């Protein structure tokens, strides 16, 4: 549903 | 290292607009461009709250829930606080390169906006909100709403509350004055921490709108655009807890 925030959440930075 | 210093460190780069000042100003031009830089603050938003100590403790779920409410709060308030150490002004510094002024303020529907955000620097200002009460409050913003239901991790959710209620708390202390004073701080502090809930309402009322609006041809980047599509049925259907310190 939301999947650029949860990519960006579930990424590592 | 304090708590305070750790939320310090983690403080997001400046951003550029992008913005020809060599072709004149519109509404249009300027809102456009707003909202794509918003995508890039809102981008580094995610980075910073991956930063915030316990905050990936939280339940996946619960961390996009908290980004997704929060993310105007968040914007409006560190904006303030830009403006608020370029003042006086009576400016908003979205960008070094992108200024609000009094001719820029003029522009068609310009204030009408604007004037949520002028409202966050003149309060830092008549408060005189130092740079770690700011960092202290900035954090609360995050944690300022949950869903009617609660969080996954609601109990864990409560104790990282306190613990940032209490840093602001420090903050307080450091500005040396008596009980009675530190007390007035604090209510003078969380009411304008308060006070932000109706700041988002009334600059969320247009962004909804122009997003609506197709005829508007006013584009949203995807991020802000995704925050925009899943916040719209929520408060429609009034999933939506607004924590309040004063009441
Ligand atoms: C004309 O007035 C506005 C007001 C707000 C916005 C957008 O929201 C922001 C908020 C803050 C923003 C940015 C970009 N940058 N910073 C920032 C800059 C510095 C800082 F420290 C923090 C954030 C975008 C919003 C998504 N779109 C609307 O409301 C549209 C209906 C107009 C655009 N234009």
């Amino acid at each position: 549903e939301n999947a650029l925030l949860r990519y960006l959440l579930d990424k590592d930075d | 290292p304090t708590l305070v210093s750790l939320l310090e460190v983690i403080e997001p780069e400046v951003l550029y607009a992008g913005y020809d000042s060599s072709v004149p100003d519109s509404t249009w031009r300027i809102m456009t461009t707003l909202n794509m830089l918003g995508g890039r603050q809102m981008i580094a938003a995610v980075k910073w709250a991956k930063a915030i100590p316990g905050f990936r403790n939280l339940h996946l779920d619960d961390q996009m829930t908290l980004l997704q409410y929060s993310w105007m709060s968040l914007m409006a308030f560190a904006l303030g606080w830009r403006s608020y150490r370029q003042s006086s002004a009576n400016l908003l510094c979205f960008a070094p390169d992108l200024i609000i002024n009094e001719q820029r303020m003029t522009l068609p529907d310009m204030y009408d906006q604007c004037k949520h955000m002028l409202y966050v620097s003149s309060e830092l200002h008549r408060l005189q909100v130092s740079y770690e009460e700011y960092l202290c409050m900035k954090t609360l913003l995050l944690l300022s709403s949950v869903p009617k239901d609660g969080l996954k991790s609601q109990e864990l959710f409560d104790e990282i509350r306190m613990t940032y209620i209490k840093e602001l708390g420090k903050a307080i202390v450091k500005r040396e004055g008596n009980s009675s004073q530190n007390w007035q701080r604090f209510y003078q502090l969380t009411k304008l921490l308060d006070s932000m809930h109706e700041v988002v309402e009334n600059l969320l009322n247009y962004c909804f709108q122009t997003f609506l609006d197709k005829t508007m041809s006013i584009e949203f980047p995807e991020m802000l655009a995704e925050i925009i599509t899943n916040q719209i049925p929520k408060y429609s259907n009034g999933n939506i807890k607004k924590l309040l310190f004063h009441q």
